[PDB]
């Protein structure tokens, strides 16, 4: 299992300088050795075999060289230590002992499995022990993806390997937005090609004025053309001898994309910055690239009636439950509420058992469902729970769920479920009030110290299986105005959560064949199908088979908790395979990882699609690793995520070693923050920091916490940890501000110091999602011609209430600035003196409109002088987004869409360039216009935002548990209203908050 | 009239309707003002809430053309007896959600006073629940840790007991080989080391037995927190719904825009 604590031993956070270790010799003898906490095992073995002479039977011991150590780790694993260069404090030992053994078995394989299990934070050997055939089949069958990937990564071995490790950081459209174009002088950019020229280190600047459409090798060509018509062949050859890299980071321009299409260039054009590139040889890069190999694992090398034939209604028998944790002097009876679901929709009216006493949880009752067994669709599930009924006050009885669980009516091999079944039930997810949990994971609770429920599925004298696609295809053939053209277009454009009337369902279903013209209607039409009917589903399969592909932003909707059909989800995956860019995949990765939870089975086209891309692109692979790693503690997903991460780590190549470096740096930081939270909580900041540095100054600490890749950006290298600029903040959960040197050669042109906040104690998943949505909002604006510049700094959740936050350099909270209502305008006046004053004001106004629209729509936690900050730049930055949507509705039942960010007098003064009647200026008119645009832009892309939120319902986020939480976004964007009505709505909202000023 | 009509809920939300229709029998219905501005009939059937639009044209009402009915009431009442079985196959409009069945506390000051008391009791219980939840998750996490450490002790003990077997295996020959060679000192040395090993095994066995005991005690307190949690939860929902009703009445009785 995963390690209980962060300590160097069980119940010890850090080992004393010297420690006694029990050494179990192979001659049966026990040797107590005094070991220095940071002594490597090579030394320990050496000093132990020296001392072993003093003890009896030393004659039986072979050379020290013939052995290695084995011990019980914190994960309760018997780990063999082949990397003898490892120190004693880094072993993760449960107790201070070491057993001396001669190494047996496959050294190569054993070593990899240690490295995989460390990246996962769980011993791989635990998956070998899993009896479940699905679990085993999944491990074996997924290896084809692993093979497919490593094989593709070696065609054009020097280049293809580099396209994996350093992929192109490109936008999805080469076509420049018109507002970006006008920044270019006569449709061309000024780039600065820097070159380190051997024999001496020094620089040199080849300032180039080139077309923005220029492929990196055309930029490489014009770089030569300037530094030196007779030598046009000399450039036509030597252009494949040098590559382009971004100054200050490991970002590379390897593919033939137009220069402006690269994100570093595209940004530089917009922010009026000079793109500083570094020219380096292909040979000096392709040499650094190692030969990563995929080996097949130990486990890979080792060893009927149709559903449509069954003429009966579905029935399930509830035998008994083990126990429930309830007071009898409070509840009256206990019962099993059950339901047959297709996603989140009951296929039939829910069936309860009879009411029995908690002391006697035995029913032995057959539950009858109003569903004909042939009519059961592929994704049919059984959702059930044990509730507590008590009607002590009034006619109304109070039902409260005690434990839940869900089973797939069909196994991973289309087999209908039969015979007895034991199901360990899960705790009720906090905040869930509903008696059933259909968004819940399928399968038994792995912890067997939980209520078990005994179920009995019917037997049909044979193995029942779901029909083949040919049989279902056959059945579909057996089963078979201009005002109507307008109504169909109308439905297709409505948001994913708006009402469909039974009349609109019958309309859509009756016009199923015309739909194919407007493919964007597939989800509404899919909601018009009767899934409790084999006749309509059969016809639906043939239509989706030959359904035109839809945009990925639309396809993702078909991957949420509302569309469980494998043929539907299969269509969805194929749209993404064909049309989803690596940019958009990186953009919506949080959601794509998240929806793997809704999938019925471990092996599916989504898991395969994502894993393939993770092994094809190292940027995608890096966050795919972390997103899954950060949820390994959640027993509802640990096995699925463990198995997927296992297959990822076998095939990620060299990147496993880099990932391990980040993981080990993180665990030290988790240990350090854990000491200060418990053992030294009642301590002073001056004494807390003295402890902090003393521990960080240690050899083992420096070795682990220096020279690794930032987990916030794998292109960011974290060199030497500058201990002097490391600080424990005096705030909420006391985060760690950590400073690293940028080891990059031309680091001066980007940043020489990388600062990252390390939070241990608070859940950041929700903050992480708000910044992703904010990133997605800026793009919608940037591509639509709005320069509403926000600063969405990186936030990554790296575990159970543990994460990283990108530090925002040169920023100060409004409160800090107020150290008068003119203080703010004066601060920016002094910080941005002269000509540059106009650019700072334009930046503050643009960031204001962005954060105003963004906060209002999402319903972000109320703003204040600590929540808001300003950069020397003029740039406004919002920090802390622990709440969103109607988070205040449960505490205070006030039905109110609020304005979290109300521009105060200070704010309007800044925008108005110090004017008196602030709401009357031409500067404020320009501000309102920006907001009205921004708002309509997001309201245009509403479906995208609704789907992104919809894809997160199973995440466990406090403020996102039901579709009715997503209804908040539907109010702020006034989707039921018209474009003119919603804008008019937004205006009244801004007016009531600001107390007039918002003129039409 | 469709104002005096109990099933008619005016300006109610779909989210509100879902609560009003959650875990109800088929035939359960209620009419409301459409999610625009034209009315919507919501009906429970097969565990779902089916939204059926009420079309109006030139003072005539119905679900589909021809519009036969004269009023929304005449429309409801017809299907309250005739049944929807004929119009698209399926139940009737049997169990109405009455806007009159649930409790009008005389004066604005009276409601204001009671709401204040409810809202206060609510924040009290909310805090008590969140606190019990903090301990519920902390105990659950701590038990899980303990369970992994018993697994680690078990494996520790397995290694040490194998170590005894190794001593037993090897030493048996050498003790015989030393008794003959008259070397009693070395025999005493083999014995001292074995004694040393088993005394450690006894410490490791008691370290686990003490931990297994703390685990019995913590599994016990987990069971109580759960028992307590399952009792607060239903009261806290009711108490929150009562509060939310007094907040709505206050709004309904007062000056509205
Ligand atoms: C000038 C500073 C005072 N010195 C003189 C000591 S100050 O106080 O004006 C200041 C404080 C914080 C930040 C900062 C920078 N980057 C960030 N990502 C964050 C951030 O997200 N924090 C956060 C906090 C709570 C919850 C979630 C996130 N906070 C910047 C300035």
């Amino acid at each position: 299992p995963p390690r209980p604590s962060s300590g160097e031993l069980w119940g010890i956070h850090l080992m004393p300088p010297r420690i006694l270790v029990e050494c179990l010799l192979p001659n049966g003898m026990i040797v107590t050795l005094e070991c220095l906490r940071e002594a490597t095992l090579i030394t320990i073995k050496h000093e132990l075999f020296k001392e072993a002479r003093k003890y009896p039977l030393h004659q039986l011991l072979q050379d020290e060289s013939s052995y290695i150590f084995v011990s019980v780790t914190q994960e309760a694993e018997r780990e063999e230590f082949f990397d003898e260069t490892r120190r004693l404090c880094d072993l993760r030992l449960f107790q201070p002992f070491l057993k001396v053994i001669e190494p047996v078995g496959n050294r190569e394989e054993k070593i990899l499995n240690r490295e995989i299990g460390f990246a996962i934070g769980m011993p791989v050997c635990e998956f070998d022990m899993v009896k479940d055939p699905e679990v085993q089949d999944f491990r074996r069958n997924i290896l084809n993806v692993c093979k497919e990937a490593v094989d593709l990564r070696d065609l054009n071995s020097p280049h293809s390997r580099a396209m994996y490790v350093y992929p192109p950081n490109v936008e999805s459209s080469p076509e420049l937005p018109k507002h970006i174009y006008n920044k270019l002088d006569k449709g061309q950019i000024i780039v600065v090609i820097w070159v380190i020229v051997s024999p001496n280190n020094d620089k040199q600047k080849y300032t180039l004025k080139i077309n923005h459409d220029c492929v990196p090798e055309q930029v490489i060509a014009e770089a030569i053309r300037k530094k030196t018509e007779q030598l046009k062949l000399c450039v036509l050859e030597y252009q494949g001898k040098y590559i382009l890299k971004v100054c200050g980071c490991d970002e590379y321009f390897l593919e033939k994309y137009p220069l402006s299409q690269y994100k570093y260039i595209r940004s530089c054009i917009m922010l009026g910055r000079m793109p500083n590139l570094m020219l380096m040889a292909k040979e000096s890069l392709y040499s650094q690239l190692p030969m990563d190999c995929f080996t097949m694992p130990s486990y890979s090398r080792r060893i009927t009636k149709s559903l449509w034939v069954i003429n009966s209604a579905l029935r399930i028998k509830i035998l008994c439950a083990t126990y429930v944790n309830v007071n009898i002097r409070d509840i009256d009876k206990i019962y099993v509420r059950t339901g047959i679901y297709h996603g989140g929709e009951p296929l039939c009216d829910n069936v309860n058992t009879q009411r029995v006493p908690c002391s006697n949880p035995r029913w032995n009752e057959w539950l009858n469902y109003d569903i004909y067994i042939p009519d059961l669709p592929r994704a049919a599930r059984l959702c059930l729970s044990i509730c507590s009924v008590k009607g002590r006050k009034g006619a109304k009885e109070e039902h409260c769920p005690l434990a839940w669980g869900n089973i797939n009516l069909f196994d991973y091999t289309d087999t209908l479920v039969s015979g007895k079944m034991a199901l360990n039930l899960w705790p009720v997810p906090h905040g869930l009030e509903d008696l059933l949990n259909p968004i819940g994971v399928t399968g038994s609770n792995p912890n067997k110290e939980t209520p078990c429920l005994e179920l009995e599925f019917d037997w049909f004298s044979s193995v029942v299986k779901f029909p083949d696609m040919s049989v279902i295809e056959e059945h579909a053939n057996w089963s078979v105005r201009e005002n109507d053209k307008e109504q169909l277009k109308a439905i297709s454009t409505r948001d994913p959560l708006s009402e469909i009337t039974e009349q609109e369902k019958d309309f859509l279903w009756s016009h199923r064949h015309y739909c194919v013209t407007i493919p964007e209607i597939l989800p509404k039409l899919l909601l018009s199908v009767k899934w409790n009917s084999r006749d309509e589903v059969a016809q639906m399969y043939c239509l989706v088979k030959d359904w035109p592909p839809i945009k990925p932003e639309q396809a993702m909707e078909l991957l949420d908790c509302n569309y469980p059909d494998p043929m539907v989800r299969g269509f969805a995956v194929r749209c993404l395979e064909k049309y989803l860019t690596d940019d958009k995949l990186s953009q919506y990765l949080i959601q794509l990882v998240q929806v793997l939870k809704y999938e019925q089975y471990l092996d599916n086209l989504l898991v395969r699609f994502l894993l393939k891309k993770a092994l094809t692109n190292q940027r995608i692979g890096h966050f795919f690793f972390w997103h899954l790693k950060s949820e390994m503690h959640n027993k509802t997903v640990s096995q699925r995520f463990g198995l997927l991460l296992e297959s990822y780590c076998r095939a990620c190549g060299m990147y496993l070693k880099h990932l391990n470096r980040q993981v080990e740096a993180m665990e030290k930081l988790i240990n350090l923050t854990d000491i200060l939270k418990q053992e030294k909580k009642d301590e002073t900041q001056k004494v807390q920091m003295k402890f902090l540095v003393e521990q960080m100054r240690r050899p083992d600490f420096m070795d682990a916490l220096q020279g690794f890749l930032s987990p916030l950006n794998p292109a960011h290298q974290l060199g030497n940890l500058r201990l002097e600029e490391c600080e424990i903040m005096s705030s909420a959960k006391r985060p760690l501000k950590l400073n690293w040197e940028n080891p990059d050669i031309m680091s001066e042109l980007l940043f020489q110091n990388n600062i990252i906040m390390f939070k241990n104690g608070d859940d950041l998943r929700q903050d992480m999602l708000t910044l992703q949505i904010i990133r997605i909002m800026e793009n919608i604006w940037q591509n639509q011609g709005l320069d509403l510049r926000m600063l969405p700094y990186g936030c990554l959740s790296i575990g159970d209430c543990v994460g990283l936050i990108e530090w925002v350099r040169n920023s100060h909270t409004i409160m800090q600035i107020q150290c008068n209502s003119h203080t703010l305008h004066q601060w920016l006046k002094d910080k941005n003196k002269g000509e540059i004053y106009d650019a700072a004001i334009d930046l503050f106004t643009r960031s204001c409109a962005g954060y105003c629209v963004a906060t209002f729509i999402l319903g972000i936690g109320d703003r204040h002088n600590s929540n808001i900050m300003v950069k020397d730049d003029g740039q406004l930055v919002h920090i802390d987004f622990g709440h969103f949507l109607d988070h205040k509705k449960k505490k205070f039942g006030y039905k109110r869409e609020r304005v979290p960010f109300v521009l105060t007098q200070d704010f309007l003064i800044v925008i108005s360039k110090g004017a008196q009647e602030c709401t009357k200026t031409r500067e404020f008119e320009r501000f309102q216009e920006m907001c009205y645009k921004a708002y309509l832009a997001i309201r245009q892309h509403a479906n995208l935002f609704i789907n992104l939120f919809s894809m997160m319902l199973g995440s466990g986020m406090p403020e996102l548990q039901s579709f009715d939480d997503i209804a908040y976004i539907r109010k702020t964007l006034a989707l039921d209203k018209t474009e003119q009505e919603a804008l008019e709505y937004f205006m009244k909202q801004m007016n009531d908050a600001h107390h007039g000023g918002w003129t039409t | 009239s469709l104002q005096d009509a109990e099933w008619y809920w005016g300006d109610i939300s779909r989210e509100e309707v879902n609560e009003k229709l959650r875990d109800t029998a088929d035939g359960t219905f209620l009419v409301r003002d459409a999610s625009t501005k034209d009315y919507t009939l919501t009906l429970r059937k097969g565990g779902n809430n089916k939204l059926i639009k009420i079309f109006h044209r030139d003072g005539k009402y119905g679900f589909s053309d021809p519009l036969t009915f004269s009023s929304v009431v005449e429309l409801i009442n017809h299907y309250r007896n005739e049944s929807l079985a004929q119009y698209n196959p399926d139940v009737k409009l049997l169990y109405p959600v009455s806007k009159y069945q649930q409790d009008k506390e005389d004066n604005i000051e009276a409601v204001g006073k009671k709401l204040h008391e409810y809202n206060t009791q609510f924040q009290e219980k909310s805090r008590e629940y969140d606190r019990l939840y903090e301990e519920y998750t902390r105990t659950s996490q701590e038990i899980q840790m303990k369970r992994t450490a018993i697994e680690a002790f078990n494996e520790t003990i397995k290694i040490f007991e194998e170590q005894c077997q190794t001593q037993e295996r090897y030493s048996k020959e050498y003790i015989e080989k030393f008794k003959r060679e008259g070397n009693e000192k070395e025999i005493q040395r083999i014995m001292h080391n074995y004694d040393k090993l088993k005394s450690r095994i006894s410490e490791i066995i008691d370290s686990r037995r003490r931990l297994e005991e703390d685990l019995k005690k913590q599994a016990a307190e987990y069971r109580e927190i759960d028992k307590r949690m399952n009792s607060i939860k239903p009261d806290l929902i009711q108490l929150r719904k009562t509060r939310d009703q007094y907040l709505m009445w206050l709004t309904q009785k007062g000056v509205r825009q």
